[PDB]
C-alpha cells in the first residue's frame, strides 16, 4: 500500500508542474479505482471445491519464517480452526 | 540632527502600546492584512476547493476546506482579521452552512 | 517492478514479457523466482486473497487524493 | 615532443591533429599592424628588445640641454638598426621570451615593427624552447650580431584565428624537414 | 501616534512557515517519496529488513 | 478553481442576463450558472436536472 | 570629529597651503611649523641613499652598529640582502633595493653575496632578506614566494616595509598613498 | 536525502564520504534547484527577476547568463550548469535559459533510467544516436533565407531575440535599428569572408524621453567629456580630420632610473625649458597638419590645452584602447603609438589623419557624448538607449547585445528554423519511429530523450497561466501527421508552434518569428556534454579546507 501510493503521487508530480489542475488528477484515480475494484472481483474466483495451507505460505514472505514454512504452516492452520464462526477472538491467539 | 526627539509626551502610556489611525494608509494595510488570508480562502471555496494543513504547537493536525474550522487554530495578531474569525464562528454555530461566503 | 529488481533480474526483459503474453496468460500470469523464468502461477500453487488488493487501492487512492487536494502548509510555533 | 594544449571552448569533436607547432599564448595587439601572414620566416629571440642598458642598474647624467636630443634619437636608433637587421634577414615572425628582469618590448619598438608587418608575442616558458626549436626547426637567437637567415625556419601559413571567443595562434607546415619531427594537438571542450 | 516606531502589523505569528508559490505541493510529494525510498527495497521475499 | 480562464467564462455568462425578461412568460434564464466540469463556454445546463 | 582633524592630518606642507585663504592663519601656521620641524628631522636622518655593497669584516659593524644608530633611542633599520647572481629572484630583489634606496634615505639598504655571508650556506634558500634594528633581528625572511615570487613588484616590497615598522602607513612616499596628480585632478572636477 | 551517512567507517578520510543512489538524487535536486529560477524566465510570457547584493545595489536580469554567474553556488555539480550558461553566451550569445532547462530535464528524466539497472554508458549511447539523428533531421527541415521577392527576414529574426524583454513591445521600432547597425559595421577578411564584430557598436546609458524615441546614430558615438570648457563644442564643415594618438602627451620625467646631475647652474633653467619645449614640439606639428579633432588614450596637461584652445582644436583625454581602434577603422585613420619613421628624422605626415563630415558634442541627463557621424571610408553605428535608470538599461544592454549575436548568425549562416517549440516537437515524432527500429535497451533511452525535448513548448504554456495539455495535444496532432505526410506542395501540418498572446496554433513563418539553426546545434551538444558530465559521477569526496 505504501510503495503504490508514493508512485501515484510521484506520477502526479509532472502533471502538477504542467497546467493540470488538482481535481482533474483526483477524478482520474477515483474513476479508475472503481473499475479496478470491479476488475479484481472478476480476477478473484468463487472457489469452494478442495475444502488455508497455501494462503499462509505467501503471508509469511519477506521475513524470517518464510523458509521454515513447512513446519509453521502445518500448525498455524490449526490455530484458526479452533475458532468457530462469527466470533474470531484475537485475544485467544495471545 | 543626529537623533530625533523620538515622539515626546510618549510616557503618557506604556512603551508597548501603539496607536494606528486611519491616516498613513493604515486602513489600506488592514485591507491588505485581510488580503493575506482572504487569498487562502479563494482556493477553498467550491467543489474544487483545496484543503489546508494546519500544524498546531501540540502537533494535532486537521486538514480542511472550511473557513470557520481552519481559523480556530491560527493565532492572529491583526484585530480586524479576528472579526472575520468570530463572524465565521457565529455562522458555524447558528446555521452551520455558508462560512466561506462569510469570508 | 521492484519485486524483480530485488531479485537481481533486469526489469526490461521481464516487463516486455508480461505485456505481450497476457492473451494466453488470461489472468494467472505472473513472475516465478525459482526457475528464473515467467510462467503460470496456478501450477505453482501460489495463492493470495483479494482483500489485500481492494484495501490497498482504496487506501492508496484515498492517500494520494488527500494531499492532492492541498496546496498549503501552516505550522504555528 | 607530444604537447597537449588545453583551450577552454568549443567541443571535443573539433579536436584534430595540427600539422605545425601550435602556440598557446595570444598576440600582444598593442600596435596591431599585421592581421594574417603568408610565407613567413620565424625567429626565436632570447634577448630583450629595449633601449641600451646592461642587466645591472646604471646612472645617466645630463649636463646640457642638447644632450637630450642625442639621447632620445639614439635610444630609438638602437631599436631602429635592430629592425633593419630584421628586415635584412627578412624575418617576419619573432618570438620573445618572458624576461621578467628586463623589459621585453615597449611602445617604441612595437611601432617600428608595426610598419614592417611583424607579429610579436611574450610569456614563453623556458622549458618549451626545446619544443619550438625542434618542432619549427628554428634555432634560438641571443645576440644581434649572430642573427642571420641560416638559423631561421620557414612556414607556409602563420595566423591567429578567433573561433568563437577561443583565441589561438596556429602554424601550418615546416619546410626544414629535420630528423625527428614533433607533434602538437589542441584539446577543445565545453567544460574545463 | 503613541510611539515613534509605529510597527507594521504582521498577519500571522512570528516563526510561521512560508506560503503559496512554486514547490509547496512538490515538497510534500518529495517528502512522501523520501519515506517511500526507505520502504522500497523491503518488498517481496528477496527483499531486505 | 475549475481550471478555466475567468476572462472568457464570466462575460459569456452575462449574456444570459443581458437578454432580460421578454414578453413571454415562464423564462428559464435564471437557472444559468457556472460549471466546473464539461462543456465549453460554461453556462451550465441549468442547475436544474443537476439538482443543486 | 574627524572632519576637523582631516584639515591638518591629511595635508602635507605643500597641501596645507591650500587652506591659507579659507582657514585661520594661527590655526594653519601653528601646524605648518610642526610639520616643517618633522621634515627637518627626516633630512638629518637621511644618512643613506644607495646600496652599501659590503664585505664580512665590515658586517660586524655596518649591519649591527648601525642598527644601534645613536646608541634618545635613535634606532636605524638595516635591510641585508644575501645576493646570489645565479638565482633569478636575487637580481629582482637587488633592483628593489636601489629603487627604494633613492626614496627612503633614512633606511639603510645593505647587500652582500650569500656565498661570502655564511659558511656553506644553502643555495636553495637564497635570496635571503634580513632586517636588523638596535642589534636585534626583526625579520628573517625566506625566498620571495610570500611576496609573489617571480612576479614581485615594487608595490609589494613597500608594503613589507610598513609591516616591520620601517615606514609609517600614511607616508606620502609610499605608492599606495602617493596618488597620481591626474587622479586627484579628476576628484576635484567631479566633486 | 533522508539522513546523513556514516563518516569514514574503517576508511580513514579527513573529509566526507558518500556513495550509492543518494548522491545521484542530490545531483538531480541540485540541477533542479538552480533550474527553477530559469523556468519562469523562459519565453515571451516569462517575467524578470532582481538580485540584491546586500548593499542596496540591485540589477534586473531576465537571461540566465549573468544570473547564475552572480548566484554563488558551492555545490560543484551546479557549477557545470553555471559555466554552461556562461559558455553559451560566448559562442552563440543566445539560449542560455534553454540549455539549463534542457540539461536539467535530461538528467531528471534519466534519473528513472538509473534505478531500472540501465547503465549510464548505454543511456548516453541511446542519447547520442538520438542526437546525430536529430542533427540530420534539423539539417533536412531547415529553410532557405529568400522566401519572397524582398528580404523580409532580418526584421523577423530580431523579434525572437527581442522577445521576453522589457522592450519586446518596442521590438517593431528596434528591429529596424539592429539590422541597420550591423550592416554598417561589416568588414572584410580571409579574402571574401564577411565578419560582424559584436560589441563594436557603442551602447550608451542615457536617460530621457523613452525607449521608443531612441535615435539611431549614423556613425560612432564616443562617451567622454571635454577637457576644457572654453573650447569649441560644435565643429561644422566637411572633411573634418581625425587624429588618433596614444603616446604620453602630458609632461613626464626622464628615463625610469636615471638621475639628472649638472655642475654649471646656468644651464639648469635651460634643461627645464627643453623638457617643457620638447612636449610642445609634438603639439606644434599637429597644428601644422591641421587636425581639427585629436583623441588621446593618456591624459592631457594644461601646457597642451592652451594650444588647442588657441588653434580651435578638440582635445579629449581619457580615451580607452579598444575604442580608438574602431575610430581609426571607421574614420579611415591609423593608430599612432608614436611619431617616427624608418629614417632618423621625426615628423608627422597628413596620411595618418582620418576624415569625417561632422562632429558634435551633445549632453543628455549628465552624459556628455561626442557624436561622430559621416565617416567617408567605412560606415559605423551606435545606439543611444533611453529608459528609467542605469539598472533598467542593463537589461536593455543585454537585450541589444544578445540581439546582435542572433542577427550575426543568420547572416553568417542563412539557414533558419521556426520558433515556438516546432523542432522540439518534431524530433519526438521522428525519434519514436527510430526508437522501435533499433530494438534493444536503447529504445527507452531514445524515447525518454524525446520526452525531455518537449519541456520547451510545455514551459511556454505553464508560464502563460493557461491550459497546457490542449496546446501540446494540438501541437502533437499536427506534428504527428508531418511524418506521415504522404508526399506526391500540400505538405502541410509543419512549421507550426504556439501563439501565447492569443492561445492558438498558427504558422510561424507568417507570424514573423525565426531562429538560426546553428543555435539549435550547439545548444544540443553543449546540453548533452553537460548531461554526460553529471551522469558518470558515482561517489563524492569533499575535502575540508586546511
Ligand atoms: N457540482 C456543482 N456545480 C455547480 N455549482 C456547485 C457545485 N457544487 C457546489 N456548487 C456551488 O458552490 C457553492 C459553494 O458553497 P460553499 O460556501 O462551499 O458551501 P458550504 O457552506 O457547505 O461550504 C455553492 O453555493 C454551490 O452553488
Ligand atoms: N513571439 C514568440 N512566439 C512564440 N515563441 C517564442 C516567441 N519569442 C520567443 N519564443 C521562444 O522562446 C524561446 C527562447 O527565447 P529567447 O529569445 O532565447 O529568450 P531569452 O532572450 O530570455 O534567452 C525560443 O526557443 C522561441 O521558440
Ligand atoms: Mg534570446
Amino acid at each position: 500500500v505504501t510503495i503504490l501510493a508514493g508512485e501515484l503521487m510521484k506520477e502526479a508530480k509532472p502533471f502538477l508542474e504542467e497546467g493540470i489542475s488538482s481535481h482533474l488528477i483526483m477524478k482520474g484515480y477515483r474513476k479508475a479505482v472503481s473499475l479496478a475494484v470491479e476488475k479484481i472481483n472478476e480476477l478473484a474466483v468463487d472457489i469452494t471445491s478442495e475444502k488455508l495451507e497455501r494462503c499462509a505460505r505467501t503471508a509469511m514472505s519477506s521475513k524470517l519464517i518464510h523458509n521454515n514454512a513447512d513446519f509453521f504452516v502445518k500448525m498455524c492452520v490449526d490455530a484458526v480452526l479452533s475458532l468457530d464462526r462469527n466470533d474470531l477472538d484475537d485475544k485467544l491467539i495471545g | 540632527s543626529l537623533r530625533l526627539p523620538q515622539n515626546p509626551n510618549a510616557g503618557l502610556f506604556k512603551q508597548g502600546y501603539n496607536s494606528y489611525s486611519n491616516a498613513d494608509g493604515q486602513i489600506i494595510k488592514s485591507i491588505a492584512a485581510i488580503r493575506e488570508l482572504h487569498q487562502m480562502c479563494l482556493t477553498s471555496m467550491g467543489p474544487c476547493g483545496r484543503n489546508k494543513i494546519i500544524v498546531n504547537h501540540l502537533g494535532k493536525i486537521i486538514i480542511t476546506n472550511d473557513a470557520a474550522t481552519m481559523l480556530r487554530e491560527l493565532d492572529i495578531v491583526h484585530p480586524a482579521v479576528k472579526v472575520l474569525v468570530m463572524a465565521t464562528e457565529q455562522q458555524k454555530i447558528d446555521m452551520g452552512d455558508g462560512t466561506n461566503l462569510v469570508m | 517492478r521492484q519485486l524483480c529488481e530485488n531479485a537481481g533480474f533486469d526489469a526490461i526483459e521481464i516487463l516486455n514479457k508480461l505485456r505481450l503474453a497476457h492473451s494466453k496468460g488470461e489472468k494467472w500470469y505472473g513472475v516465478v523466482f525459482e526457475t528464473e523464468n515467467i510462467g503460470d502461477n496456478f501450477a505453482k500453487f501460489v495463492w493470495e486473497p483479494a482483500l489485500v488488493k481492494i484495501n490497498a487501492l482504496n487506501s492508496a487512492t484515498e492517500a494520494t487524493n488527500l494531499i492532492l487536494s492541498v496546496d498549503e502548509t501552516i505550522t504555528n510555533k | 615532443d607530444i604537447r597537449l594544449v588545453k583551450k577552454v571552448g568549443g567541443t571535443i569533436d573539433d579536436t584534430e591533429m595540427i600539422d605545425g607547432v601550435v602556440l598557446t599564448q595570444t598576440a600582444i595587439k598593442s600596435a596591431g599592424g599585421p592581421t594574417r601572414k603568408e610565407k613567413a620566416k620565424i625567429g626565436l629571440i632570447q634577448f630583450q628588445i629595449s633601449p641600451p642598458k646592461p642587466d645591472t642598474e646604471n646612472n645617466i647624467i645630463v649636463n646640457d640641454y642638447r644632450q637630450m636630443d642625442k639621447i632620445l634619437k639614439e635610444e630609438r636608433a638602437y631599436l631602429l638598426n635592430i629592425c633593419k637587421k630584421i628586415k635584412k634577414a627578412k624575418c617576419n615572425v619573432l618570438l620573445i621570451q618572458k624576461s621578467i628582469l628586463r623589459d621585453a618590448v615597449n611602445d617604441l619598438a612595437l611601432h617600428f615593427l608595426s610598419k614592417l608587418n611583424i607579429m610579436v608575442v611574450k610569456d614563453i616558458e623556458r622549458e618549451e624552447i626545446e619544443f619550438l626549436s625542434k618542432g619549427l626547426g628554428c634555432k634560438p637567437i641571443a645576440d644581434i650580431e649572430l642573427f642571420t637567415e641560416d638559423r631561421l625556419g620557414s612556414a607556409d601559413l602563420v595566423e591567429e584565428i578567433d573561433s568563437d571567443g577561443s583565441k589561438i595562434v596556429r602554424v601550418t607546415g615546416i619546410r626544414n624537414n629535420n630528423a625527428r619531427p614533433t607533434v602538437s594537438v589542441v584539446i577543445r571542450g565545453a567544460n574545463n | 501616534n503613541f510611539g515613534s516606531q509605529t510597527p507594521t502589523i504582521v498577519v500571522l505569528k512570528e516563526g510561521t512557515d512560508a506560503s503559496q508559490g512554486k514547490g509547496q505541493i512538490i515538497s510534500n510529494i518529495n517528502a512522501c517519496v523520501a519515506v517511500q525510498e526507505a520502504l522500497k527495497p523491503t518488498l517481496g521475499p528477496l527483499g531486505s529488513d | 478553481t475549475a481550471g478555466l480562464d475567468v476572462n472568457e467564462v464570466l462575460p459569456n455568462l452575462y449574456a444570459a442576463h443581458n437578454v432580460t425578461e421578454p414578453g413571454a412568460v415562464k423564462t428559464d434564464h435564471l437557472y444559468k450558472g457556472v460549471d466546473i466540469d464539461g462543456e465549453s463556454d460554461e453556462g451550465v445546463k441549468d442547475i436544474r436536472e443537476e439538482n443543486i | 570629529a574627524k572632519q576637523h582633524e582631516n584639515r591638518l592630518e591629511d595635508k602635507d606642507l605643500s597641501d596645507l597651503e591650500e587652506l591659507e585663504d579659507d582657514e585661520d592663519e594661527d590655526f594653519l601656521e601653528a601646524y605648518k611649523i610642526k610639520r616643517l620641524n618633522e621634515i627637518r628631522k627626516l633630512q638629518e636622518r637621511s644618512k643613506f641613499g644607495e646600496v652599501f655593497h659590503i664585505n664580512k669584516p665590515e658586517y660586524n659593524k655596518e649591519v649591527t652598529l648601525a642598527s644601534q644608530g645613536k646608541k634618545d633611542d635613535g634606532g636605524v633599520y638595516v635591510f641585508v640582502h644575501l645576493s646570489l647572481q645565479s638565482k633569478l629572484q636575487s637580481r629582482i630583489l637587488s633592483h628593489l633595493f636601489q629603487s627604494a634606496a633613492c626614496k627612503f634615505r633614512e633606511i639603510k639598504f645593505v647587500e652582500i653575496p650569500a656565498n661570502r655571508a655564511i659558511e656553506n650556506y644553502p643555495e636553495s634558500n637564497c635570496p635571503t632578506l634580513i632586517v636588523y634594528y638596535r642589534g636585534e633581528v626583526i625579520k628573517n625572511m625566506i625566498t620571495l614566494l610570500e611576496l609573489g615570487g617571480n612576479n614581485s613588484k615594487m608595490e609589494d616590497f613597500e608594503d613589507f616595509m610598513v609591516k616591520v615598522g620601517a615606514v609609517a602607513e600614511g607616508d606620502n612616499r609610499l605608492i599606495m598613498n602617493r596618488d597620481d596628480e591626474e587622479s586627484r585632478e579628476e576628484r576635484k572636477l567631479h566633486y | 536525502q533522508l539522513f546523513n551517512n556514516s563518516r569514514s567507517d574503517t576508511l580513514f578520510l579527513g573529509g566526507e564520504k558518500i556513495s550509492g543512489d543518494d548522491i545521484r538524487n542530490q545531483n538531480v535536486l541540485a540541477t533542479m534547484a538552480v533550474a527553477n529560477v530559469v523556468k519562469s524566465s523562459l519565453g515571451p510570457v516569462g517575467l524578470d527577476k532582481m538580485l540584491v547584493d546586500d548593499i542596496g545595489d540591485f540589477t534586473v536580469t531576465n537571461d540566465g547568463a549573468t544570473i547564475l554567474s552572480l548566484l554563488d553556488v558551492q555545490h560543484p555539480a551546479g557549477k557545470i550548469l553555471v559555466e554552461l550558461a556562461q559558455q553559451q553566451d560566448r559562442e552563440i550569445g543566445d539560449g542560455t535559459t534553454s540549455v539549463v532547462i534542457i540539461a536539467s530535464e535530461l538528467l531528471k528524466r534519466a534519473n528513472e533510467l538509473v534505478k531500472n539497472k540501465i547503465h549510464p554508458t548505454t543511456i548516453i549511447t541511446g542519447f547520442r544516436v538520438a542526437l546525430r539523428e536529430a542533427i540530420r533531421f534539423i539539417n533536412e527541415v531547415l529553410s532557405t533565407s529568400v522566401d519572397t521577392l524582398g528580404k523580409e527576414t532580418l526584421i523577423n529574426i530580431a523579434k525572437t531575440s527581442m522577445s521576453s524583454k522589457i522592450i519586446g513591445a518596442d521590438s517593431d521600432f528596434f528591429s529596424n535599428m539592429v539590422v541597420d547597425a550591423l550592416l554598417a559595421v561589416k568588414t572584410q577578411n580571409s579574402k571574401g569572408e564577411i565578419k560582424y564584430p559584436v560589441k563594436a557598436v557603442n551602447v550608451l546609458k542615457a536617460h530621457g524621453k523613452s525607449a521608443t524615441e531612441s535615435l539611431l546614430v549614423p556613425g560612432y558615438a564616443l562617451n567622454c567629456t571635454v577637457a576644457s570648457q572654453a573650447m569649441p563644442k560644435r565643429i561644422a564643415g566637411g572633411n573634418v580630420k581625425i587624429a588618433c594618438l596614444d603616446l604620453n602627451l602630458q609632461k613626464a620625467r626622464m628615463a625610469m632610473g636615471v638621475q639628472i646631475n649638472i655642475d654649471d647652474p646656468e644651464q639648469l633653467e635651460q634643461i627645464r625649458k627643453r623638457e617643457a619645449g620638447i612636449v610642445l614640439e609634438r603639439v606644434k606639428k599637429i597644428i601644422d597638419a591641421g587636425a581639427q579633432v585629436v583623441l588621446t588614450t593618456k591624459g592631457i596637461d594644461d601646457l597642451c590645452l592652451k594650444e588647442f584652445v588657441e588653434a580651435k582644436i578638440m582635445g579629449v583625454r581619457r580615451c580607452k584602447k579598444e575604442d580608438l581602434r574602431r575610430i581609426a577603422r571607421a574614420t579611415g585613420a591609423t593608430l599612432v603609438s608614436s611619431m617616427s619613421n624608418l629614417e632618423g628624422e621625426e615628423t608627422f605626415e597628413s596620411s595618418y589623419l582620418g576624415l569625417c563630415d561632422e562632429v558634435v558634442q551633445a549632453k543628455f541627463s549628465d552624459d556628455e557624448c561626442i557624436l561622430i557621424k559621416g565617416t567617408s571610408k567605412h560606415s559605423s553605428s551606435s545606439i543611444i538607449l533611453r529608459g528609467a535608470n542605469d539598472y533598467s538599461l542593463d537589461e536593455m544592454e543585454r537585450s541589444l547585445h544578445d540581439s546582435l549575436s542572433v542577427v550575426k548568425r543568420t547572416l553568417e549562416s542563412g539557414n533558419v528554423v521556426p520558433g515556438g517549440g516546432c523542432v522540439e516537437a518534431a524530433l519526438n515524432i521522428y525519434l519514436d519511429n527510430f526508437a522501435t527500429t533499433v530494438g534493444s535497451r536503447e529504445q527507452l533511452a531514445i524515447a525518454e530523450f524525446a520526452a525531455a525535448l518537449l519541456i520547451i513548448p510545455k514551459t511556454l504554456a505553464v508560464n502563460a497561466a493557461k491550459d497546457s495539455s490542449e496546446l501540446v495535444a494540438k501541437l502533437r496532432s499536427y506534428h504527428a501527421a508531418s511524418q506521415m505526410a504522404k508526399p506526391e506542395k500540400r505538405r502541410s501540418y509543419r512549421n507550426y508552434g504556439l501563439d501565447l498572446i492569443r492561445g492558438k496554433i498558427v504558422d510561424e513563418i507568417h507570424a514573423g518569428v525565426l531562429e538560426p539553426t546553428i543555435s539549435k546545434v550547439k545548444s544540443l551538444k553543449s546540453a548533452l556534454e553537460a548531461c554526460v558530465a553529471i551522469l558518470r559521477i558515482d561517489t563524492m569526496i569533499t575535502v575540508d579546507p586546511e
